[PDB]
């Protein structure tokens, strides 16, 4: 395919909590699983597996700015019974929830989106067209 | 005997009978009322309807219960709403308060024809004059309705209704209070409408015929003379932190005897005993530290060594601050810094990289690869036949690990924190203090959870001795120093303290306000402090500050009057000495006769009413035979995992949460044990999600109450609690009925012929946001647990003695009449808790002259310090039964009548400085202030209009602290910026602005900048600054300087320095200049001097001299 | 200083002699209201009549005005079902009349009202009484109440009309075939409204559609004869059904229509219908409703198959049959959306609508949409729509 141009996105470095945690913001609108060969080819990593508030933070702090109201974060319900399983895409385990109110109950898509305003997570389908954050 | 009405929310309800004539000009209603816990939203005491056909509808007046913002169902207050026959519009007033969901409430509403009042317990707490003529006429009177305990759309409501009385002329506020204390006949009154004690229902009231009937049951009313329950302040917890129990134990000495309370260390040993993990060499150092210390203040030490055999334990590191959820997080937490938690599993190593590459795992562990970006070797580092497992497994998900919690040691163990305080060791790697020393009003701090955490390695070191002292202090109820400064939310907390008082900061007049700091001296300048640049007489040498070992050595009066209040109220079982509770307060007088006079005191400060027996349940009976208790074994359902019934060891104990309305930790979630990965189900349709709340000892229950903390911001449904099961010891289940529930206050239950125990309760939910923060269970008059109990007797001591017959005598209750008093002598009373045969210390004396008056006679005296005076002993009213009248109450009278008055209309000489409700914003006679016009702002927008400073403040909008969104309700009001929001502005630094001109210039003496919003953002924690500037005629600025916002400054008042030397200049325009971008602006006000402007009177030339009386030159 | 003249006031002064620093004292008239204002400075009345006017300058600082309390134009809450000609005005001490309707009667003596003291008209002493008259008659339906007959009756109580077996109110389902319905009077004086239309028994099978000539088309006891052993004549039944049924390369294509055909061109074969395009779907359209502009309450028939008539003919003529914009996969998602707000894609799943959206709050997919326009609820099962 084609690596998103460098005019329509920004890195968000230099969170108050680790120093070498870096990311870059794609304002392309991609499904999910493009965004994800997106950033598994044109920057090296998978989409961003957020761990701890700073980090949620400084992401909220940089996708404020967008006209959408949900970005990509690449986490994923794999998981068939009475109780899935989120996963992170690049295979961390999940132990950090940042959820919006009544969210992972209320059906809803397959995929995990950040809303820009507040920052909690939503749940989303995995066709929408957002913008997207790798980590590299 | 007094006969009461039980309705509860099934649609019990009546209407009058048709052959009584209803009042159309005047009426006053009087009412007697126990609200439940937990209301219907809109909920109708008494109404009055029409019933001729559907025209013109909520016209007649209602009297009920219902909440003040109607889309958050939060904040439920009595409400009076009248719309006459004529008038356009309806008017609602409200009370004061929230309402309270257990005590006897004497309503009152009168309307006259041009006022319509609500007085809550006969004090004036609404009053309005927006309704103005008669209600109805007489040819419109055939279809009138007056209804009873509901409405015609049944809302309903629950409770007692005791003494009904409507009256068909506007009573005044003395006869208001007149009828409240008469519970009889006021048949001589023509003008009496209706009283109903309730002999007859069915003669003057007839039920709706689909609809039952309210149930009859006796009363007991007006059973108690004087109010035993006295209040904690804002910044307080408990009993001992309110004003009047802490300076009886400042000022007599009596309750300061030496006492000795037993702690216990627990050192751990490895499975053969030897290698312990305090030595003993430092156990009876710090033993002789300790008591070295608390010599002076009357406190002795009594140690316990236990020791603990376990070799499991010992081998693995104790972290105290260090949250396990906080390990594999990838920023760096200095709390879990060790070697054997693996460097903070590797997310404080400076070679950490954040590609998560996972490695295939291939025989022994790796240390490179034992971080939290390598999966921790595949989990080869936790097996226990590779390696040791004490020394590698830095994975939080794996059973066996390296290292454990306080918590989980405290599990563990299971000690009893009833008897000793128990002190635990674990590590700190940040070093700047110990573990967090549980406080006397936690649950846990007569528990197993509860003690105090040290550092061992610390422990007894010649250096750090005085950190036991500390954290011994902390579980005393002792504050750090520096409360009142930098352990605040923000500078327009209500516990900021600006002076040295008793209810804010610390709560210890002594500790003068002081920041935290590791030196041994005064601070310097208050860069971090809100509206403080230095601070003097600070208590550096005090235990409970930052200063070093070497600084710390004293202890406040004050701090050892708190300590000792801590140790009597909630810590009796800490001492071998059973010498009972004194009563804290001194002895009330509530009435005399021409020969006598009547004493009341108050029950002693630790709370219990029965004597102590260790083997019993009688430290939960109340005064009469009730036996109160909360839950002791939560169980619920785990959602992924079926069978699993996880117990919520929250939802236990007391209710411990400081927000009422707020998701907080301390209480149950339906889905708050799920791991974040499991996707947390929704609960089940039919039923719900389910609690079971067992309880210690079963019985015959005749209340329960659920303190429902958190409900759902839009929850559309109708009900949260689905239903209750009450479970019984005989098997059999009784479902009550859907309950509704209130954010603030708790959901109370009365329960109906529960022949059989009551061993537990299950509570369902439909909703998946629901915290349940408790349940307590109360029991019948009689319990069969109670009765092997012997109750405390009181022994009352008078200072010119009394004869030996009435002197030896033992009091069952709390009253003492006295008859053997001359007519002008002086006497001193007070009274000693006898349990057995052994004694308490006396309670603080109270004189009384025969001839003079006291705090209950309802004369008003100044000498004695008598703001008011009314007859009745009762914390409810305007006035205190200390004299004193209480926040934003004004009485007037010489027998003392009080009204609220902030919320008034009416503006008065004694609130023009504090009401801005009220009144305008207060000017001093030698100034005048100008508003702004034609106001330019630096972020116009569509939402944020910019022309809202034009003109005066809206002085009743709440000024707003800490608040996420601003988009609600405040755009109508003042400017923020709307196009930039806080996580905008925290990524691209920038700077806004707010250009105000003026008509007129003036010279500004000050500049007055009203806020709505005190700026802050929800999670920043930072202050924040404006810059406020002048701007003149010739264009130059003058710098006003940076202001620290708060909402205790709402009309923040910016001087004028000017020197004299440089002329006066004219200011035209001022600029207010801001960097976070939600300060919102009301109004920015120009102050100049009334009586002249010395602009123009400089001006004038040789021979013309000034005129301030008509302001100009005059020759 | 002046002599200061205020109209319908009480003016007192302290001092006999008038200089600067002289100050005197107007009260207005009960039935009047203050107008304190300035020279470009229009503040607010006070509420009290007590305000005190000091001469500066040899001028005065204000002027005092005090109007007639003014009420309202007569209301039609304040007095329902009744005209009102106030030739006095609006003003204090004014006088209005007010007569009723030609159903209402009015009962009393005086039919008069006043802008009194208070700022609000009197209390009327006579009474515009409403009575419902005779309801109008609905063909296919019985009444049922003997009172319903009678010329009088109260203002709010029903009234019941029962239809006949096999005519109901349209959208009654199949297994509850309900035949009777009430009307309440309402407070203009009308009655409820409700027809019994005819919606029962069944429209013939596909496989002879269009030779159909009906009395009714497809509603309850229509006789529909295909004009040419038995014939065409079938005749619909009380419960139900009828006594019997009917016996006996599409070039015009759209622009994504594709028929596939496992059976051929063999006389009564189905054969399957696609569009190629893979966000459309085929549906027939009316006449007058073009493919931009169906409206949202439109529920269009979507097409399956095609199947022969008795004329050789395709019955779903591909003509006929339009490949439109089908509905995105984004329904259910809680998610509103602007392409799926409508009776076309089942208003997007309820995801527009409070009551009906699993997170109970709204979300447009672009948040630059219109919230009361083109991603606005329209489902009629909500509570919004609803007028309960
Ligand atoms: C500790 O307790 C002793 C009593 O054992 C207190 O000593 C009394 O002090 C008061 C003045 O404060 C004297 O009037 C009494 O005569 C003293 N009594 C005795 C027996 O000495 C002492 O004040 C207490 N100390 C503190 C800090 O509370
Ligand atoms: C030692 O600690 C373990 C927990 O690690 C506990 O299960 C056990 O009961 C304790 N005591 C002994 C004697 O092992
Ligand atoms: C403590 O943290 C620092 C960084 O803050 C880290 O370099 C070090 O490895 C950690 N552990 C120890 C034992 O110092
Ligand atoms: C701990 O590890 C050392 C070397 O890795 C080994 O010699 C020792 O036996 C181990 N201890 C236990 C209890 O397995
Ligand atoms: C509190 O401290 C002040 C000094 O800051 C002192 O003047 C006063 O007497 C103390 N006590 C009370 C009850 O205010
Ligand atoms: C500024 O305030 C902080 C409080 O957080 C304090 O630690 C620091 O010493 C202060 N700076 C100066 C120069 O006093
Ligand atoms: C609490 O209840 C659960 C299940 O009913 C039971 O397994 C547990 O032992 C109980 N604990 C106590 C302390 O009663
Ligand atoms: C009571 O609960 C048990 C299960 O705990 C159930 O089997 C039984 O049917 C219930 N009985 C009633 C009357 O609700
Ligand atoms: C207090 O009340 C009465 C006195 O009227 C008497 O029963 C006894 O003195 C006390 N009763 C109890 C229950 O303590
Ligand atoms: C404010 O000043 C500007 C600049 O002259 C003018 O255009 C505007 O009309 C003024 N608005 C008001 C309300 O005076
Ligand atoms: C005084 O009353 C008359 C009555 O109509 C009114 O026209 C006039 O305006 C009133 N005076 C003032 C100053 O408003
Ligand atoms: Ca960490
Ligand atoms: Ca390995
Ligand atoms: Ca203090
Ligand atoms: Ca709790
Ligand atoms: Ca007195
Ligand atoms: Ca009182
Ligand atoms: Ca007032
Ligand atoms: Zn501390």
């Amino acid at each position: 395919l084609t690596c998103p141009e460098e005019e329509d996105t920004v890195k968000v470095v230099g969170i108050p909590g680790c120093q070498t945690c870096r990311y870059l913001l794609v304002r392309s609108l991609q499904t999910f699983s493009q965004a994800w060969f997106t950033c598994r080819r044109c920057y090296r990593g998978n989409l961003v597996s957020i761990h701890n508030f700073n980090i949620n933070y400084r992401i909220q702090c940089s996708v404020s700015a967008l006209n959408q109201g949900q970005v990509w974060i690449g986490g994923r319900i794999t998981g068939s019974g009475r109780c899935r399983r989120f996963q992170w895409v690049d295979g961390s385990r999940w132990n950090f929830a940042y959820w919006a109110a009544h969210q992972p109950w209320s059906r809803g898509g397959h995929c995990v989106a950040l809303c820009t305003r507040g920052g909690h997570w939503r749940r989303a389908h995995c066709l929408r067209r957002l913008p997207f954050i790798c980590s590299y | 005997p007094s006969r009461a009405l039980y309705f509860s929310g099934r649609g019990e309800q009546l209407r009058l009978r048709a052959d009584l004539e209803l009042p159309r000009d005047a009426f006053t209603l009087q009412v007697w009322l126990r609200a439940e816990g937990g209301q219907r939203s809109p909920a109708v005491i008494t109404g009055l309807y029409d019933k001729c056909s559907y025209i013109s509808r909520d016209r007649g007046w209602v009297v009920g219960i219902h909440t003040i913002s109607d889309q958050d169902n939060k904040d439920p207050r009595y409400f009076f709403s009248l719309k006459t026959d004529r008038a356009r519009q309806v008017t609602t007033i409200n009370a004061h308060r929230s309402y309270l969901p257990g005590q006897w409430v004497y309503l009152a509403a009168t309307y006259d024809g041009q006022f319509m009042k609500l007085y809550v317990n006969g004090a004036q707490v609404a009053t309005s004059g927006e309704q103005v003529g008669g209600i109805f006429s007489p040819l419109t009177q055939k279809c009138k309705v007056l209804m009873l305990g509901g409405s015609a759309l049944n809302h309903n409501y629950r409770g007692y209704i005791e003494h009904f009385s409507l009256w068909k002329v506007a009573r005044t506020q003395r006869e208001i209070l007149s009828d409240m204390e008469t519970h009889g006949a006021h048949t001589a009154l023509p003008q009496l409408l209706l009283q109903e004690n309730w002999d007859n229902v069915k003669h003057a009231w007839s039920p709706m015929k689909d609809g039952s009937s309210p149930k009859v049951e006796f009363s007991n009313a007006h059973g108690f003379l004087l109010d035993t329950s006295l209040e904690p302040p804002l910044c307080g917890q408990t009993l001992c932190d309110n004003t009047e129990v802490i300076a009886s134990y400042n000022q007599l000495s009596s309750f300061r005897q030496p006492k000795v309370v037993r702690y216990r260390v627990v050192n751990l040993y490895e499975d053969d005993h030897k290698n312990p993990t305090v030595t003993r060499e430092q156990v009876d150092f710090q033993h002789h530290q300790l008591a070295e210390a608390f010599k002076q203040y009357n406190i002795s030490w009594e140690l316990d060594v236990l020791e603990v055999s376990n070799s499991s334990l010992r081998r693995r590191l104790i972290l105290a601050n260090c949250d396990i959820s906080k390990i594999g997080d990838e920023n760096c937490d200095p709390e879990c810094n060790h070697t054997l938690t693996g460097h903070d599993g590797g997310d404080c190593r400076h070679l950490r990289h954040p590609a998560f590459v996972k490695k295939q795992h291939n025989g022994v562990c790796d240390m490179d690869c034992n971080y939290e970006r390598f999966n921790f070797d595949g989990g080869e580092c936790c097996d226990p036949e590779i390696t040791n497992v004490t020394q590698t497994c830095f994975d939080p998900d794996s059973p066996h690990r390296a290292y454990l919690d306080v918590n989980e040691l405290k599990n563990i163990l299971k000690l009893d924190g009833s008897t000793h305080l128990n002190i635990f060791f674990a590590k700190s790697s940040e070093e700047e203090l110990a573990g967090v020393a549980t406080w006397p009003w936690d649950k846990e701090a007569l528990m197993h959870l509860g003690g105090i955490v040290l550092n061992p390695s610390f422990y007894g070191m010649p250096g750090h001795t005085h950190t036991m002292i500390h954290e011994i202090g902390h579980s005393l109820g002792l504050y750090h120093v520096f409360r009142g400064i930098s352990e605040i939310q923000s500078c327009s907390d209500p516990c900021m303290e600006t002076e040295p008082s008793f209810e804010t900061g610390d709560l210890c007049n002594d500790t003068n306000p002081a920041p935290k700091h590791k030196s041994c001296g005064d601070p310097g300048p208050g860069n971090d402090t809100c509206g403080f640049h230095s601070f003097f007489n600070t208590p550096y040498n005090n235990f409970m500050s930052y200063a070093d070992d070497d600084c710390t050595d004293s202890f406040t009066p004050n701090q050892v009057a708190r300590m000792h209040c801590y140790l009597d109220l909630v810590y009796q079982g800490w001492q071998p000495s059973r010498k009972p509770a004194p009563v804290a307060l001194a002895p009330q007088v509530l009435g005399h006769t021409t020969d006598s006079v009547t004493l009341e005191w108050f029950p002693p400060i630790d709370g219990h009413f029965f004597e102590r027996e260790l083997g019993s349940a009688c430290h939960l009976c109340l005064e009469g035979r009730i036996l109160v208790q909360y839950a002791s074994n939560a169980s619920s359902p785990m959602p992924c995992s079926p069978s699993g019934h996880w117990s919520p060891r929250e939802a236990e104990g007391h209710p411990d949460v400081e927000q009422p309305c707020k998701s907080s930790v301390r209480t149950w979630s339906p889905n708050s044990a799920v791991n974040p990965h499991t996707v947390p189900p929704a609960c089940p349709e039919p039923q719900g999600c389910y609690l079971e709340l067992e309880f210690l000892y079963p019985l015959v229950p005749e209340s329960l109450t659920i303190w429902v903390t958190f409900v759902s911001t839009d929850w559309d449904s109708s009900g949260a609690v689905n239903d209750i099961k009450l479970l019984a010891v005989s098997g059999k289940n009784i479902s009550l009925g859907p309950q509704n529930v209130f954010c603030d206050v708790p959901l109370t239950i009365r329960l109906w012929d529960v022949g059989e125990e009551v061993y537990g309760i299950q509570i369902y939910t439909l909703d998946e946001h629901l915290e349940i923060d408790a349940a307590m269970l109360t029991s019948t008059a009689d319990t069969p647990l109670c009765l092997q109990c012997k109750p405390l007797k009181y022994k009352v001591v008078r200072d010119p003695p009394l004869q030996m017959d009435v002197a030896s005598i033992l009091h069952l209750n709390r009253k003492f009449v006295d008859m053997d008093l001359n007519l002008g002598s002086v006497y001193q009373y007070w009274v000693i808790t006898i349990s057995g045969t052994e004694e308490s210390e006396p309670s603080p004396a109270v004189t009384y002259i025969h001839g003079s008056g006291y705090c209950g006679d309802g004369i008003i005296q100044k000498d004695q310090g008598e703001q008011c005076d009314d007859m009745n002993k009762i914390n409810g009213d305007g006035c205190s039964l200390f004299c004193r009248q209480e926040v934003s109450f004004n009485c007037i009278d010489e027998p003392s009548r009080c009204y609220f008055h902030d919320g008034d209309g009416v503006c008065e000489e004694f609130e023009q400085k504090t009401s801005i409700k009220d009144c305008g914003v207060y000017t001093p006679q030698g100034f005048l202030d100008q508003w702004a016009s034609n106001a330019s702002v630096s972020h116009q927008d569509q939402q944020c209009p910019g022309w809202v400073i034009i003109g005066q403040p809206a002085a009743s909008q709440v000024c707003r602290t800490k608040v996420i969104d601003l988009s609600e309700g405040i755009s109508q009001h003042a400017w923020y910026p709307c196009t930039i929001s806080y996580p905008y502005s925290q990524l691209a630094q920038t700077t806004f602005w707010l250009r105000a001109y003026f008509s007129q210039p003036m010279v500004a003496a000050a500049v007055i900048v009203h806020l709505v919003t005190d700026g802050t953002y929800y999670g920043d924690q930072k202050q924040e600054t404006i810059s406020v500037q002048l701007l003149d005629t010739k264009d130059q600025s003058h710098d006003l300087g940076l202001h620290v916002l708060s909402c205790r400054n709402n009309p923040l008042i910016i001087p004028v320095v000017h020197d004299l030397s440089q002329p006066f200049y004219h200011s035209q325009a001022v600029r207010v200049s801001f960097s976070s971008p939600l300060v919102a602006i009301s109004g920015v006000a120009l102050r100049s001097f009334d009586n002249f402007d010395p602009v123009t009177l400089s001006s004038c030339q040789r021979g013309e001299t000034y005129s301030p009386a008509e302001q100009s030159c005059v020759h």
